[PDB]
């Protein structure tokens, strides 16, 4: 008997794959200083970023 | 007479088979092409003042 030849669906797929977005990442310091006053037993948010 | 009707391939398939009034060959073709071409795999809409 014959021997069955391939289908595309492989390739067609592959076109179909968005490549990956290039992103464009740096290192800096973001630094910052904050002060106040507050009262003992309270939950007190000082950093918020 | 040698003429277009004589040179032209014309063999009697339908006596040497069975069913009649169908096509003599079924074909399944598959064609894998490799290709270089002048054009990117995907192309992401953009970059107007470019290319």
């Amino acid at each position: 008997f014959g021997r069955k030849v391939p289908s595309n669906a492989k390739s067609q797929h592959n076109f179909s794959v968005i490549p990956s977005a290039n992103i464009q990442r740096s290192v800096f310091n973001r630094s910052s200083g904050y002060k106040t006053t507050f009262d003992a037993g309270y939950l007190i948010p000082v950093f918020l970023d | 007479a040698l003429n277009q009707e004589f040179i032209e391939e014309n063999p009697p398939m339908k006596r040497v088979l069975a069913v009649q009034d169908e096509p003599q060959f079924i074909m399944d073709a598959f064609f894998d092409l490799k290709c270089v071409r002048p054009m990117p795999v995907y192309s992401v809409p953009g970059l107007i003042d470019h290319f």
